[PDB]
């Protein structure tokens, strides 16, 4: 994956987990192949919010 | 360590201080606007520190 800089601070951060979404509806093969570095990102995401 | 615990203590504090400044902001009928600068500022300095 190429590197993704969120803090995940503002609600506005979910747009880069809709860009996830997304990139796993139009591309779930590249989106298999990279998830686990999503997943870094999608933990920073979740400890703060959740 | 994927989490830090120097910074993570910064967070209790700042939901600390989170609890007592609200309180002290809805006590004196402060604005939400303002109310919700003085969080977002807080999550800042959250952020930083980290």
């Amino acid at each position: 994956l190429k590197k993704i800089a969120e803090s995940f601070e503002d609600p506005s951060s979910i747009v880069v987990v809709l860009e996830f979404i997304l990139f796993a509806l139009f591309f779930p093969t590249e989106f298999n192949r990279i998830k686990g570095d999503i997943q870094n990102v999608l933990l920073l995401f979740f400890s703060r919010w959740y | 360590t994927v989490t830090n615990e120097f910074a993570s203590r910064f967070r209790t504090i700042v939901a600390t201080l989170a609890n007592v400044v609200n309180e002290r902001a809805v006590q004196d009928d402060m604005q939400k606007a303002t109310r919700s600068c003085t969080k977002q500022w807080l999550r800042h300095l959250e952020t930083q520190f980290d």
